[PDB]
């Protein structure tokens, strides 16, 4: 045998979130061995008018179904009343209630190792950022069970009445290169089922980038300043770092500008680097190295090209 | 990476069986989990053994005490030696690998699975007999009176795969297993194409190739 | 830690939705998460990992699979039903020891009725010298499994001395194949001439039988 | 017989709470049995049936096909426009829905691109209205007093229940240079109000754009060209590629939006891939920048050969 | 079309809310757009436009101003009063030619009360021979403007012979200025010895007068 | 930037003609905006009288219609206003105004303006009699017509409006505070009577 089950559905809205002029609720009594059944509707506990609801019983095979539809106006449905559908099955009554749909949303971002931290610096770090927490324990994990280097948990509340928890986990050099996977989970007193943020190596293949460096000609009225444009394209995936070098010393990131990686016409991504130089720099040494750090480059994940 | 098992067969009751698992693609000493999982014939699955990269082991309560598992770093292979074999100990052993998750593991990679049958009956090789024959014809081979399982069957060294129906073996009245394997081919290809079934029974070191030609 | 699934065997039409419930006697919600796994064991192959922690899908698994539940009760949902999913499904828990698998759910497919294919195979001359005789009756690509096969040697109904076997559903068309084997003494074959095999199935409004004479 | 589309959803809790998963049902009423295609659209994008269930029922002569979509509690709170698209016998039947109040109606006046201004000789200002609720006639105005050229009116309804008005007015080139100001207002049958947005030539000093054309070296039937247009104020600029005395399509070359330089002015890069048969017909590819500060004809260009 | 401004004049403390009403006789709007403007007329210069369409602000106009209304009733609201924005503001419709203006609303800035300082100076030696004797009682840096100066010629009440001149709010001391000019004949200037004007004002507890001998 | 300045005022006999001029600098008129005149009576409100568009289309006010006319000149980059049969109501201060279109107009830039006196009285000059004192000043008695500019050598000064004496002449006063060795000089310039008076004040 099989006892019946009860479910309630409401009418849908439009693209603008507008309720229809007549709101309709449905009470499903599906999947039950044929037997005596009677549906009764309630409004905050009171039995509604019998002429407002219609009940149709359909029998299919060994199970039975019973449908009950109720048409209400928008003013009555917007009253936030508790409408209970009480269906009786041979003495066993099942109930279910509904009401008009009346906080803040949690989010989390887990950054990936930057090419500078993994190959040039040699101290790769990931950042598990969790935002929009109600101000009132972080739990890291690894996929291979290897010894997890501990992280610094920086818990700081935000200005919008929320809380942010920054967790920077140091990882190994060879581990991320060989495709290690890490996961991040935070626990809060008001959490029944926590969420998970898992970072790993990119699913796509690898392709070394091609670096071309050009020097803009002297523009009329700008004899003491040149612009250096560097094109780096056809590299997969898009995670790449760019830096410039003059006189064997690396320039800060504020002196150059790099665009976001965008797809090429076929396969790979392309970026553009723009460095502004003065006449004292190229007369000191007319050589500027446009260096690109990518996981697919080799041997030391580095590809460069100079321009005069 | 792939996990391939080796070392199955027929073992007398209470004896000692050594099951190996040669991994390929990943160094067994680089940091991972390697487990053994068995499945009773016609029943559910059950875990028994586990081993990590550093050497931590664990044993299921139903089989602890009768089991010895160790690793070998030189060959990227770990073994499972087990004594005191019982009648309810016959199961298909799967060499699997787990992944870590806050102290809880789940088997990601699964091996090919080897069947170990613990019994007192002796080994018996199969006898192979052909099955000679609308618009579609049928032909096959017979694998009769053998013990124990399993048997691998192919046709034309693997050239014929469409329409192959390898029926599961049945336990005959004499206590031996019997198995039929047939394949449906168009009637026009009877007198043109040659049909040969490949039979291999590893527990008895028996390799037989029997040809099937129509009878008229 | 006893686990149970429901139901056991069900027949669903192509493209429908499937619901499987892994009921556990142990609440596994710990550290703010649930630890429960799902697996797909294709017939006669290694089980395939589907869902880990009862919520997250395995990398590379199609989106038709969707898991739900927490604590003691869990629910599995299939979006669109493809014939590629004919297998038995088990749920494994990694929360506490011992690690236990479910009872399994053999999910077979309902479809339109397919007409069976009847074939009869005489015992080869080699088997006749072996002292045993086996006439083979074959059913090929049909639905459903509900069928009756009756043996008839020299128009005499036979029973008790026959053995039948059925296959698993195909990954392409989800049909069945049946093989009926006759077991008689050598003198019985040399004394009878007409051999036939009658089968009963709802696919054909009239049963079909094929006959032959030995040494012809 | 055409089918009837109707959308339902899961009921909320008696205490005004949302269930953990909001499910949307799309009922199709009685119709002649035939090819029916229930495609679920989220903000106009196609969903795969590997997530929504399809079920067909045919009783007597009428057919009833229903599709149920499983959604999380967070996605229904995104206020995205969900759409159950149903196609039958050729003609389509679409029913949209979204999460569920007063809210303001906004509009923006689009500046005419220098491509329409200096190159296409049809500079067009665009008064676009968004988030409107049901004649809707649009009217333009000039500050100098001269009558406006009549603009084309185009109404367009969206899936989010909003109605948009597209007004394209051909303006004069000399007016935009001298500093003409255009305005826009709409009389709507819904609200008794009429808003206004205004556009004009961007104020502040002007810097002429610097054009630089380069070519990647030949390395072992395809070459990649680059163009750097930098140090121009304001950021209003249009980039095109000229080849064989014919303007190349915009979808052929990749061009970035204007971004501020390290000092004063903006900079724009452009990437174009040319085939071997192009520079064999004419080995001259011109990267032309269309900016209001350029001289003499508001045009500065450079040529490059491979 | 005629416009009735409300009120005709007003005063408020520094940093208050300024509200001006203007009643139109007929509907000056069409298609929903409010067709009426507002201006600022400061003394000693030319008027300056504030906002148009009764709400839309121009560039170079202080953001502290705000306009509201539609049809026949319009309102002009200032966020806070600055000490350098005193002027008279007018409403003006543009629905039908000719254009008409309102009655005018003078906005006065308020401060602290200060007593008047009066200095008296007789007509000079070159003015007595000119046949006209002009006596000026000048008061500077007083507040409020509501004040009275009584002329006393030989202690006798003088009525109808006083010409009072008033100045507006100063930009340096934020006060007012009044000048009491008495036009008397040359024969009347000789018939008197002691002259005096009693300046009555709120900043003075008692009416303070100034006297001089001819 | 663009500014407007008016000219063409002074004493005018009643019933005569008044020719007003306002020069436009910074922009043209034929391809420009709208141009008009706005007058305000002494101590009263403002009344629109005459207007002209960029193409030359003119529109006037009925209160002074038939006796006024606005024209323009293409070479002088300016426009002119001519009035006749001036009645005592027509005595006002004429301002130069420029408007901007809105679907309905509004004047954005204004001119300095000029004052015109229409009466039958003669042009009397400002008799400057100094006032000895701390504060000092220069008295301006019996002059006609208006206005009068009184310069000094400005800080802490207050210039009073001229009193309308019964004789038809005006008399104003001017004061300024000084701390209690420097000589102060007032500069009274009269526009209609072209009279400039330098007066030094001694203690
Ligand atoms: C209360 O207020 C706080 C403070 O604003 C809010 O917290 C912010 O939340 C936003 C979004 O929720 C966060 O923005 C995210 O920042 C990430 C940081 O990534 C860094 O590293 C990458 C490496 O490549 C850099 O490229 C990047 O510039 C950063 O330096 C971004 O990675 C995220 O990008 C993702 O979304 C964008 C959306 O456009 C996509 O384009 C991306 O591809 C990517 O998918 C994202 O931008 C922000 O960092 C938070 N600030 C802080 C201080 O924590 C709370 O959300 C707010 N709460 C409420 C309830 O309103
Ligand atoms: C219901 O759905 C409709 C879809 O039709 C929405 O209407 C869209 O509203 C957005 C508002 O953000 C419009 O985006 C705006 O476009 C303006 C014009 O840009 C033109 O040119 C670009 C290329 O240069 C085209 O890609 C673009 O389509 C236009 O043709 C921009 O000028 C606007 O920028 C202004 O607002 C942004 C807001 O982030 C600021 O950052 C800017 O500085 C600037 O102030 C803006 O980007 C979009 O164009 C509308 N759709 C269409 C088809 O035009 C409704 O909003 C939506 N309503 C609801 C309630 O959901």
């Amino acid at each position: 045998f099989t006892p019946p089950t009860v479910k309630i559905l409401q009418s849908s809205c439009d693209g603008g979130g507008h309720f229809p002029p007549t709101i309709q609720l449905l009470c499903l009594v599906s999947g039950y061995t044929p037997g005596t059944i009677q549906i009764t509707w309630l409004e905050d506990g009171q039995v509604m008018d019998v002429d407002l609801s219609t009940a149709s019983t359909t029998q299919e095979g060994e199970l039975a179904s019973t449908q009950s539809e109720l048409t209400l106006s928008q003013k009555h449905w917007l009253s936030d009343r508790t409408y209970t559908c009480q269906v009786t099955y041979q003495g066993h009554t099942f109930e279910d209630s509904t009401k008009k749909c009346a906080p803040r949303g949690v989010s989390a971002y887990l950054s990936r190792p930057s090419p500078f931290d993994l190959f040039i610096r040699k101290s790769p770090t990931i950042t598990c950022l969790v935002v929009d927490l109600a101000p009132s324990q972080l739990t890291w994990s690894r996929a291979s069970g290897k010894p997890v280097n501990h992280s610094t948990r920086k818990e700081e509340k935000q200005r919008n009445g929320t809380l942010t928890v920054t967790s920077t986990l140091p990882v190994g050099t060879r581990d991320w290169i060989e495709g290690e996977t890490y996961q991040c989970r935070v626990t809060h007193p008001h959490l029944p089922r926590a969420l998970m943020r898992s970072t790993t190596k990119t699913s796509g293949p690898r392709a070394a980038p091609e670096v071309y460096a050009f020097a803009t000609p002297e523009w009329p009225g700008s004899r003491d300043k040149r612009t250096l444009a560097c094109l780096i394209q056809n590299f997969m995936p898009e995670d790449i770092s760019v830096q410039w070098l003059h006189n064997e010393v690396q320039l800060p990131d504020a002196r150059h500008s790099t665009t976001q990686p965008r797809k090429t016409k076929g396969s790979g991504f392309f970026v553009f680097s723009r460095l502004e130089v003065t006449r004292a720099e190229w007369e000191q040494k007319d050589e500027f190295i446009c260096r690109a750090v990518h996981e697919a480059a080799s041997p030391s994940q580095t590809v460069q090209r100079a321009v005069s | 990476v792939q996990l391939v098992e080796s070392g199955g067969g027929l073992v007398q009751p209470g004896g000692s069986l050594r099951l190996s698992c040669a991994v390929s693609g990943y160094s067994i000493t680089s940091g991972y989990s390697w487990n053994w999982i068995r499945q009773a014939p016609g029943k559910g699955l059950e875990w028994v053994a586990s081993i990590t990269y550093d050497g931590s082991t664990n044993y299921n309560p139903s089989v602890k005490g009768r089991i010895t598992i160790s690793r070998d770093d030189s060959k990227n292979t770990f073994y499972l030696q087990m004594n005191s074999l019982r009648a309810e100990d016959t199961a298909v052993y799967y060499c699997a690998r787990g992944s870590h998750y806050f102290g809880h593991w789940h088997f990601a990679v699964w091996g090919q699975g080897t069947l170990v049958t613990v019994s007192s009956a002796s080994t018996k090789g199969p006898s192979v007999f052909p099955l000679a024959p609308g618009g579609t014809a049928a032909l096959g081979c017979l694998v009769k009176d053998y013990f124990p399982e399993p048997v691998t069957v192919s046709w034309n060294s693997g050239a014929l795969t469409s329409g192959v129906h390898t029926f599961p073996a049945v336990l005959q009245s004499s206590g031996l297993y019997s198995l039929s394997s047939v394949v449906t081919v168009p009637s026009s290809s009877l007198g043109t194409q040659t049909y040969i079934c490949n039979v291999n029974h590893k527990p008895s070191n028996t390799k037989v190739d029997k040809k099937v030609e129509p009878k008229s | 830690i006893q686990l149970t699934q429901s139901p056991s065997s069900l027949s669903a039409s192509v493209g429908d939705r499937v619901t499987i419930t892994c009921r556990a006697s142990q609440s596994v919600d710990y550290d703010g998460d649930s630890y429960m796994n799902w697996y797909q064991q294709k017939p006669g192959k290694a089980p395939k990992l589907l869902i880990y922690a009862a919520s997250y899908l395995e990398s590379g698994v199609p989106s038709r699979f969707s898991g739900s539940g927490s604590g003691t009760d869990f629910t599995l949902t299939i979006s669109r039903l493809r014939p590629e999913d004919f297998a038995t499904y088990y749920c494994q828990q990694s929360h506490e020891d011992p690690y236990t698998f479910g009872q399994g759910t053999k999910v077979e497919i309902k479809r339109t009725v397919a007409a069976p294919s009847v074939f009869i195979f005489p015992p080869s001359d080699e088997q006749l010298k072996s002292g045993t005789a086996s006439v083979v009756c074959l059913l090929n690509n049909f639905y459903p499994r509900e069928a009756k096969v009756q043996w008839k040697v020299d128009n005499a109904p036979q029973s008790g001395n026959s053995q039948e076997s059925v296959t698993e559903q195909d990954s392409k068309d989800s049909t069945y194949s049946l093989s009926s084997t006759l077991t008689l003494s050598k003198a019985d074959y040399e004394k009878h001439k007409v051999y036939a095999c009658e089968v009963t199935h709802q696919g054909l409004s009239s049963p079909v039988t094929k006959s032959f004479n030995r040494g012809e």
